[PDB]
């Protein structure tokens, strides 16, 4: 009888291991696909980098984000060396808007000594005078932020809601 | 008593 | 929904125990979540417990080690902690922080839920009336429970309360869906406890419907503050949303109390009884009542937490406060364990709100309350005469005293003493109770009414 | 950069100008090099606990910083020596200074830099292979009894480039060079490790083998397991130190690390004096037991702060040897002393107190320390199975069990050996209060007894029940005198009394009882229980006859047999064969049978 | 070698209890000793407890009184407390702080030694193994004094312990010397001081006794430094001169009282019964100066005397004293009520060094066994007396009569003893065998067969 009990519990544990492995593999397939889609989104972002006009508009926007975010009397602007004159023009365009938006006079310099690493597809970053408070407004950080905030909705879009999701709140 | 005295003394700052 | 770019701060103005004090933060928010970078690539997380001016206080989940005032940075999110939620949480295990401890990946958050929960109208709650069969004669019968109640298990060190928890989880069922899903959460236990529970769960092939958490003794202490709330939030989701009848097993709440003591002592807040901070009454209220059915919905939450008991102090703050909140209690005594009783459960201090759940009209049987009460009273008198026995020798006892002693002895030998894996039915335990009643003549049945007495005693 | 000594108070020292510091970094304070650790930061100020007696320190004294946290140097040369609370060989220091006192700021290498060591590289080590941490790549016969292995430290991986040939090598000589991604790096037979970091493992395994103790009481009734844990509270003079000494002398383990913190140094002198003489037999060779033991000591009069460091260093060494593929046990003496040190340091910091004035995190620290135990499958391709056991000793003030230290330890360990002062007062020298004691390793051990000593299983249960029943009567005996009880009761009381006087009692200082092999204990218990049940059945069968056998009749019949049963304990494990003592027990049993049948 | 002028201060920024806070001290030293001048002509001394910034804190060894924040001055010697010491201190009587009171000159020092001493390296200390005969049967027969141990003397108020100390220091010897005595008194009645002085003068060994005295009228805080000084002197004579020095302290409880008072003045962490949390460490520091050392033939033995407040044993002082020391000799008032000149309750009087000073070569092989047997028999005597107290005489048995007889004869012969007798060890063993012979051969279960087959008849 205990031989039989050993045999039955043996098959039960074996089947449980098999089921656990099956769940592991399928979930891994799902999240591998999600990461692949994220990589594709990185590629779409990289192609978006090159169109000059909308890219300049986006850089103006990001610079204004940094201005409205830091709010310090002194500021520093860092970016990719290639896009240096574009962001210089963007800063010159942006400063009056901030001046009339906050009524605060601020000096904005551009770090010309240290530039962003090449792997950054685009975007900018702001320090304050002492370089202790920072704010990263790079394109990759934005991609991360909206990706994480969007993750549940994209699950719902790709796979649809579970059948047991009878109500919402 | 000891614990209360400790917090009381610290209250000065 | 979206949000602005996050902000980095490097102004660490001090470190003290599990706390880290910053300043020059712009518009800090209470209960805000932050991340921490170390001089190496290691990352951590924490939250905010205090704010005033540009100063802010940051509790660190992973503890404090090698923190610098020149290399460590900080990141500030924009809102309260919100955690992954999905049906896939079943069949998975996680650590104290909810990260996947097994090799599986980060769960896909079908939704984000607030850890702190949200209140529910008392009018929008439904009384739990369905007795849950457990199989233990000490629990079924004398201290019957219902589907939606919550009952803590008082126990001391060196006792086999874990075996009792496993037995309950195994034999959980309804008196006459299929069974309960299980949301287990460990609060600072040694490897033995976790491994034994894992073995028990896989023995019955119930991994397909267990979501489990693990906080081991080696982990940082501060994680235990957040650990149980994750499990409760997930269980709340499965109960009020998936309409699944769940059973949440918490354990070692004393470690939760210790962690809260750490946090309070670090902040130099006003202490109270035994150095415990004042506000854990509110905190335990928050952690405890999240249970009971609601109108217009199916599923339920039954909550059985396990509390270890420092020394043997019923008047200790932790068990006492837990007594004021939960509606019941099941006591474990080392005496029965020394007398070799597998369910060493002292029924005298135990108590539950079977008070109108085990009626008998429509429920199991009509006599339930009467037999329970008579056994209870007879047991009390048995303990009394046992105490009197140590004073004066056996010769001084009357016949009724010997009858009480014999009834007591046979009672723990038969009713209380139940073997592991024994699934007694409620009717069986009632019959056993009657057989125990038969020891006395009918005239000593001071509590049973006439009708039942004439119905069953002959 | 360098800080300056803003202020001093007891063993704590605040230092300004320490912007770059971090938590738990080693530092040096004073013109002398006093080692310490950081414990609190606040802006540019810092806080330092120092492991040396603080006196003669000025303000503004320079303070040096180093990025290394507290660590121990691991490798050969460890055994047969003695260290301080931090890793500092006392014998080398005493030979260096030629004095009686430890210099306030002595600084010497942890291990000798001149001793030569034979070496044998692995037989599978080829140029271009991969080991990725944990693999033994060489052997050193450090001592005839135990052979030191060398393995790659964890968190390391890469191809093999250079292999040192077989032969002799001194410290820091390049043994193995490794190349991973165009980076070359060299290793020697000595490395470093932070003390507070848990060494990784492949997996923890369940206990499956009993760890004997050489005491008839402990092995029989409250056994411990290899790889497990336990605690031994009890007031002064209950002989905790004696039990620790006995375990260290006659365990089944390979290596024993004895960490004495906050005790008399006369105990250290005893260990130094006795162990070298005593010899033990393995591999057909007899060797002084000092070769298989390492000793870490911290006398009471030493500075308070070093005591935590000692407790951590000991377990770090035990860990290093568990990785080596051995079973090891530990003698942690008086962890309450460690608690006391925590109390003092928290006191000087003006930290909010907890119950009994101890810090709040006492429980957390004890749990973290005791969690390190357990059986372990180790890292590496050549699988080994090691294990670590910790046998702690607690010293509760007042002799009760109400202090938070003891209650905290009860919630972690699995085995508990209470001691009772009155028993040691009785000169019942191994004073174990069986009533309060208990063990949670009864399961996962029945297979061992079923495979070797199957009869032991009922026997011990019977003995336990008899002891309990004796206790259950003793109160009513005490309240009301004799001559009011049946024959069975008095018989059980008297046999329990003789069990108490003979089996439980054990004088380990006579030459013939220093150690009791398990089979002797089994035979003794078998003889006792056989006599007990035979007498009980005999008197029971005559209950309703015309001649009821009373206890006085049994005494008149078998006084000499009881005397021989009492003197049964006089069997020397040596100078008396196992066969002859077993035959003696059998012959005594036959005598008991004959005397019973004759009645 | 210091050659700079001292620094002098008048910046008395505050006072609180027995402490004085100075300000604007230039590189103050931890544990620095400081002299000062009261507005009148007297002078005091103190020690630095802690430093912070330019502020400093000092403690006055003889109580603070009338110190003026404007007029007084201070003097920073720049050195930790260091004492003079010479061999010639023998024969001389000092009060606290070593100041002569026997009307001799100042102490002309051979050497200057740090008061706080240093820990002894455990590697280079030899385990004691020699047996000091004592002439009291309760000590030698059933315990052991060894050259190098530090056993204390538990006693209660009123009980006669002083002459026990007198007797043990009077006729000390080795089983088959000098025994330079150093006797420090901390807050004790004048009567006991004169009693000890008269006893030493009667013994005629006044050439070998160096005294330190402190009456209860002396300043309270002085007591913390009183014993360390005497111990330093003893250590000098023990190690730099290889003499055998015996040391006796009168009242550790007074030292504990001084320490609790100092700690309470500072508001430090309390533990059991209002004590400093770290009193264990200081008791260890004082008690640990003992045991012989490699290469030198000197020796240090300690017989401190401490007084439980009452019969309680769980009081922290005796408890921690038990923790540190390797045994204790108990004194019970019950025996004193029965007029037994040594009121030594042998039962709670465990000593730990009976191992290595007893057996063949030293006394005899049978010593340990007879002591153990006597323990067992005396214990059963106590138990049967308890049974007698409740059941009555007539319910006992013959064994009970034998045990009661043993108890009576033991207390009558073994323990009861003359004030001036001198019993040899062998006589004690003979007495023990006489007591053992009362029991039959068969009842002796603590003795091996091999020993009773030779010594029982």
């Amino acid at each position: 009888e205990k031989k039989e009990k050993q045999i039955e519990q043996q098959k039960k544990i074996q089947m449980s291991n098999l089921m656990n492995q099956a769940r592991l593999k399928v979930l891994r397939a799902r999240d591998d696909l999600i990461t692949d889609l994220l990589n594709e989104a990185k590629q779409r972002l990289s192609k978006v980098v090159k169109d000059t006009t909308r890219y300049q508009v986006l850089l103006d926007g990001l610079v204004l984000q940094g201005l409205y975010q830091l709010l310090e009397p002194r500021m520093i602007v860092r970016c990719r060396k290639q896009d240096f004159p574009l962001v210089k023009a963007a800063v010159q365009k942006a400063i009056p808007m901030y001046k009339i938006a906050t009524k605060k006079d601020v000096d904005v310099q551009i770090d010309q000594e240290a530039y962003l690493p090449e792997e950054i597809a685009g975007g900018v970053e702001i320090y304050n005078g002492d370089r202790k408070i920072k704010v990263s407004n790079t394109l990759e950080s934005r991609l991360d932020l909206i990706a994480q905030q969007m993750m549940p909705e994209v699950r719902g879009a790709l796979f649809g809601a579970n059948a047991n999701r009878k109500f919402l709140d | 008593f000891y614990r209360l005295k400790k917090i009381q003394e610290k209250k000065k700052i | 929904y979206l949000s602005q770019p996050r902000l980095t701060y490097k102004t660490v103005s001090g470190v003290n125990g599990p706390l880290v004090i910053l300043d020059h933060v712009k518009f800090p928010r209470y209960a805000e979540i932050v991340h921490l970078t170390l001089p190496d690539g290691t990352k951590r997380s924490g939250q905010v417990l205090e704010v005033s001016g540009s100063k802010a206080v940051v509790q660190v989940f992973e503890g404090t080690s090698g923190i610098d005032a020149k290399k460590t940075s900080c990141e500030f999110t924009g809102d309260i902690l919100r955690t992954p939620v999905s049906e896939d949480m079943l069949g998975r295990v996680f650590n104290g922080s909810g990260k996947p401890i097994d090799r599986g990946p980060v769960v896909l958050a079908e939704d984000f839920l607030d850890i702190m929960g949200q209140p529910i109208n008392p009018q929008c709650r439904i009384y739990p009336e369905e007795m849950i069969q457990t199989g233990i004669s000490a629990i079924d019968g004398m201290n019957s429970i219902a589907r939606g109640q919550k009952i803590p298990i008082f126990s001391a060190a060196g006792l086999p309360h874990n075996e009792i928890a496993a037995q309950i989880c195994r034999q959980a069922g309804l008196v006459k869906e299929e069974n309960f899903a299980i949301v287990f959460a460990a609060m600072g236990v040694n490897m033995e406890t976790a491994r034994f529970f894992k073995s028990d769960f896989e023995e019955n092939g119930s991994m397909d419907n267990v979501c489990l958490f693990l906080n081991l003794a080696n982990d940082p202490t501060i994680e235990r503050i957040i650990t149980p709330r994750l499990a409760l939030t997930t269980a709340e989701f499965l109960a009020y949303q998936c309409e699944k009848h769940v059973l949440v097993i918490l354990t070692d709440m004393s470690s939760y109390a210790e962690a809260l003591r750490e946090v309070s002592a670090a902040r130099e807040e006003v202490p109270g009884r035994r150095g415990f901070p004042g506000y854990m009454y509110t905190d335990l209220a928050t952690i405890y009542e999240r249970a009971g059915r609601v109108e217009g919905r199916n599923g339920s939450i039954t909550q059985i937490p396990i509390l270890t008991m420092p020394n043997d102090d019923i008047t200790h703050p932790i068990p006492d406060l837990t007594g004021y909140i939960t509606e019941g209690q099941i006591y474990v005594d080392r005496q029965l364990h020394n007398r070799q009783i597998y369910p060493p459960i002292n029924v005298l201090p135990s108590l539950s709100r079977l008070m109108k759940s085990a009626i008998g009209e429509g429920m199991t049987r009509k006599d339930h309350a009467d037999v329970s009460n008579q056994l209870y009273a007879c047991y009390a008198i048995g303990k009394d005469v046992q105490a009197m026995k140590a004073v004066v020798g056996e010769e001084a006892l009357t016949s009724d005293d010997l009858l009480y002693l014999e009834f007591l002895q046979k009672f723990e030998k038969n009713f209380i003493t139940q073997g592991p894996y024994e699934n007694r039915t409620v009717y069986e335990t009632l019959d056993i109770g009657w057989q125990l009643l038969r020891i006395f003549p009918k005239e000593m049945l001071k509590r049973i009414p006439q009708s039942t007495l004439s119905e069953f005693y002959p | 950069t360098f800080g300056y000594v803003h202020g001093v108070s007891g063993p704590v020292v605040t230092a300004c100008d320490m912007a770059g510091a971090a938590m738990y970094e080693l530092v040096r304070v004073g013109h002398s090099e006093l080692v310490g650790e950081i414990i609190r930061l606040e802006g540019d100020m810092a806080t330092i606990q120092v492991y040396e007696e603080t006196s003669g320190v000025s303000v503004g004294d320079p303070v040096l910083r180093t990025g290394k946290p507290l660590s121990v140097e691991l490798g050969p040369g460890i055994m047969g020596a003695i260290f301080d609370g931090i890793q500092r060989p006392l014998s080398d220091i005493s030979s260096q200074t030629q004095s009686i006192y430890i210099p306030r700021g002595v600084n010497v290498s942890a291990l000798s830099r001149d001793i030569k060591w034979e070496f044998i590289p692995s037989k599978n080590l080829r140029v271009g292979s991969h080991i990725t941490g944990g693999d033994i790549y060489g052997i050193v016969n450090e001592n005839s009894l135990i052979k030191h292995k060398i393995m790659l430290p964890p968190r390391n991986r890469g191809s093999v480039t250079y292999i040192a040939p077989p032969g002799n090598y001194d410290a820091s000589d390049v043994v193995l060079e490794l190349e991973f991604e165009g980076v070359k790096e060299k290793f020697s037979m000595v490395q470093v490790w932070p003390v507070r970091q848990v060494r990784p493992v492949t997996e923890k395994l369940p206990a499956n083998h009993p760890l004997l103790t050489g005491q008839r009481v402990l092995d029989a009734l409250f056994p411990c397991v290899q790889g497990g844990t336990t605690a031994i509270p009890g007031a002064f003079g209950c002989g905790k130190t004696v039990i620790s000494q006995s375990l260290s002398k006659y365990s089944n383990s390979d290596v024993i690390i004895y960490v004495g913190c906050g005790e008399r140094g006369n105990e250290m002198s005893e260990v130094l004096r006795d162990f070298p003489e005593l010899t033990m037999e393995v591999d057909g060779k007899v060797e002084s037991i000092m070769k298989r033991t390492a000793l870490v000591a911290n006398t009471s009069n030493m500075p308070v702060a070093a005591r935590e460091a000692s407790i951590y260093t000991g377990i770090t060494l035990s860990e290093y040897f568990r990785d080596m593929g051995y079973h090891v046990s530990m003698m942690a003496d008086s962890t309450s002393r460690w608690a006391e040190a925590l109390r003092e340091i928290s006191g000087r910091l003006a930290e909010m107190p907890a119950d009994s004035g101890y810090p709040a995190y006492l429980g957390a620290r004890l749990a973290s320390f005791y969690e390190r135990a357990g059986r372990v499958k180790c890292l590496g391709n050549p699988e080994r199975e090691g294990s670590v056991s910790i046998v702690g000793a607690v010293s509760p003030p007042g002799g009760d069990f109400s202090d938070p230290v003891t209650s905290a330890t009860l919630g972690i360990v699995q085995v508990f050996w209470g001691l009772d002062k009155k028993l040691a007062q009785r000169k019942h020298f191994p004073s174990v209060n069986w009533l309060i004691s208990y063990s949670k390793y009864m399961r996962a051990l029945d297979e061992y007894y079923d495979k070797h000593f199957t009869e032991f299983v009922p026997l011990r249960t019977k003995a336990k029940e008899i002891l309990q029943e004796e206790e259950d009567l003793a109160e009513i005996v005490q309240l009301v005198g004799k001559a009011s009880l049946a024959e069975t009761d008095k018989i059980t009381l008297e046999v329990a009394k003789l069990i108490k006087d003979d089996f439980l009692q054990q004088n380990g200082y006579t030459p013939y009882d220093r150690f009791c092999p398990f089979y002797k204990t089994v035979g003794m218990l078998s003889n006792m229980i056989s006599f007990y049940d035979m007498a009980r059945r005999a008197v029971e069968t005559t209950a309703q006859s015309d001649n009821k056998i009373t206890w006085s009749i049994i005494r008149e019949h078998m006084g000499e047999i009881l005397y021989k049963l009492s003197s049964m304990k006089f069997k020397d494990p040596v100078k008396d064969g196992e066969a002859k003592i077993k035959a003696d027990y059998a012959q005594l049993l036959e005598d008991m049978q004959n005397a019973f049948r004759s009645l």
